RNA sequence: GGAGGGGAGUGAAAGAGUACCUGAAACCGUGCGCUUACAAUCCGUCAGAGCCCUCGACGUGUCGUGGGGUGAUGGCGUGCCU
RNA sequence: UGCAUCCGGUGAAGCCGCCGAGUGAUCGAGUGGUGGAGGGUGUGGGAGUGAGAAUGCAGGCAUGAGUAGCGAUUAGGCAAGUGAGAACCUUGCCCGCCGAAAGACCAAGGGUUCCUGGGCCAGGCCAGUCCGCCCAGGGUGAGUCGGGACCUAAGGCGAGGCCG
RNA sequence: GGCACGCGAGCUGGGUUUAGAACGUCGUGAGACAGUUCGGUCUCUAUCCGCCGCGCGCGUCAGAAGCUUGAGGAAACCUGUC
RNA sequence: CGCAGACCACGGGAUUGAUAGACCAGACCUGGAAGCCUAGUAAUAGGUGCAGGGAACUGGCACUAACCGGCCGAAAACUUAC
């Protein structure tokens, strides 16, 4: 999606790409993760577009997801439950909740999770 | 460059008074019945039971 | 990058250049040992 | 006014950093000061909150005062003993590092609603 | 959580608590009074309004052989040593 | 300090004030607080007898300033746990880095830093429940390995000796 | 043309102006030469005034909000061919 | 949230909502995806098919987040003239 305006997350572009991939894998594996607020803000569109790929789940879309996810159990779950679950929802598959600041460095924390209402 | 002169007390105090902290604003919330104060930024998280109240 | 320092420890060299027997070999060394004894030094050599 | 006091001595924070947090709860009720310190994003808020809570407990227990009517009347931080360390620097010079502490005094008192 | 403290006790005294006789200055706070955001200040000194406190006398506030704190404002004023 | 007098646990000195005093250094056998054992006066005797400054010395503390910096050229993330407290400790799963090394083993040097259990004021450039930190206990097994008990090199010391 | 022949806590280091070496010349010599030749460490986290920008506070006799006048300042001002 | 920006400030939106993201479509950039079939010994080529992939731009769309919320913030009179 839109690239970051300022300096990249992990300290480099490659580290940011790996960070986003790992965070998306963790989110799809657990359903909700806790991290710094800017990380979740960057994670939302990335994970949502992966879910969009999984929604119209064909072989081509599967390979599109695998060229980012790298974990096969998460790919299977994404294409067997997560995709079908969001079949009739148009966008907004995740939500971000702000939580209390970290203690060691006063880093603003947030929780990103998949919506489960319908 | 180095300071040519020792600061007077008035100047030092007038500049030093600008290093201060602001009080966060607090709003009420009902978690497990009891009312307690929480920052508005964490209202939704408190209502979802994601913020530890001591 | 030549960062060799002056002190390179070696115990046999220390004993053979400053040890008790070397001090006792010569008159000046015996005077040194006597002076250190009179000063009250714990380590005479 | 009836009152109770509590003192934290040799707290390992500098007096100015404690004062920055103390300047937030002067003249406020004990409960609202405790909330402010709970949500203050400073490390000095934990010791100050502990002193204030200890003073409120002293007031409720030893003098039998109503906790709902307590007010942070007087609060200040003094300087404790400071320990001297050495930080080696470039080209053989050594600098002095000070490890400052502070004493924190709190006086709560009962005031009518 | 501890550290530390508050009651309670010991003690003639805890303004003697094993950070301990006495506890000065520099330095750092808190509270009260006066003052200060149109103003060019070797930071004082001489006049000095206003405000606050205090001692006497008479009524209810108003002077006095008064006293202290702060000082708007005006005049003067080129740090010490070598 | 000689001598003579006077005060003192019914509170000396020292310290902090108030109210006064002298032409000056200064004074207050005037007073209040603090304090807890020695002081005052007269008249003689003797000085380590008076600091504001020597880029003076020691201790304590300011200003700069809650400022600079927090030590490479690899990079961390999430879940669970422990716990008063977790970015840093534990476990798992990922991701990245070295790989004629940033892996493994010796010598010199160091000296108990090794292991187990405990701790968390000091130290660790933050925190720390962790640690090469602190405390207690434990741990190093040789006919053949490296040395001596075997041999000599350079060189050292050197019975007598020569020289001085 | 002035302004430290403006301007190195803004830069350079080619020249001049340390220590090495050589030529000519001078000196018995060590050496020397407003003679030449090759080489040769340019340190600093901005306290104050100044200046460029950006805020916070108070004031403008109630508290606010739109749109404005402008005392006073700053900028710009070149020129050719056909 | 922003094409406003070091911070701050400025500007816009806040369910009576298109502010940002997602989603749908377009514009644009790339240049013909995967899978399958066919041809070739193979390298590879052709069809399916202006394909597939995709950021910033434009328009739709409350799906997600703008929240059952806190703090500030309004008048001594008098004089004269009319």
């Amino acid at each position: 999606p839109k690239p970051t305006k300022g300096p990249r997350l992990g300290g480099s572009s490659s580290h940011q790409s790996a960070l986003l991939a790992n965070l998306a894998t963790s989110l799809f594996e657990h359903g909700r993760i806790k991290t710094t607020e800017p990380k979740a803000r960057a994670l939302r569109p990335y994970a949502e577009k992966l879910i969009t790929h999984a929604k119209k789940g064909a072989l081509h879309n599967r390979r599109e997801v695998m060229k980012k996810i790298r974990d096969k159990d998460v790919v299977h779950t994404l294409f067997a439950e997560i995709g079908p679950f969001y079949a009739d929802r148009n966008g907004g598959y995740t939500r971000i909740i702000k939580v209390e600041n970290r203690k060691g460095d006063n880093a603003p924390m947030a929780v990103i999770e998949l919506v489960r209402e319908k | 460059a180095v300071p040519k002169r020792r600061m007077s007390r008035a100047n030092t105090r007038s500049r030093r008074a600008q290093w201060k902290a602001e009080a966060p604003g607090l709003v009420t919330v009902s978690v497990a019945g009891q009312q307690r104060k929480v920052p508005r930024r964490l209202l939704k998280a408190a209502r979802l039971g994601l913020v530890d109240l001591d | 990058a030549k960062g060799k320092r002056t002190f390179q420890p070696n115990n046999r060299r220390r004993a053979r250049v400053h040890g008790f027997r070397l001090r006792m070999r010569t008159r000046a060394g015996r005077a040194i040992v006597a002076n250190r004894r009179s000063k009250g030094r714990r380590a005479l050599t | 006014f009836p009152s109770a006091t509590a003192k934290a001595r040799y707290v390992r924070v500098s007096a100015t950093k404690a004062r920055r947090v103390i300047d937030l709860v002067r003249g406020k009720s004990v409960e609202e000061a405790l909330d402010i310190l709970r949500w203050a994003p400073q490390a000095a808020s934990e010791p100050v909150a502990k002193v204030i809570a200890s003073a409120a407990a002293n007031a409720q227990n030893n003098e039998g005062l109503d906790p709902s009517t307590l007010v942070v009347a007087t609060v200040y931080a003094d300087e404790g003993p400071t320990a001297k360390r050495i930080r080696p620097r470039a080209q053989g010079r050594a600098f002095r590092i000070r490890k400052r502490t502070s004493h924190i005094t709190v006086i709560v008192e009962s005031r009518p609603p």
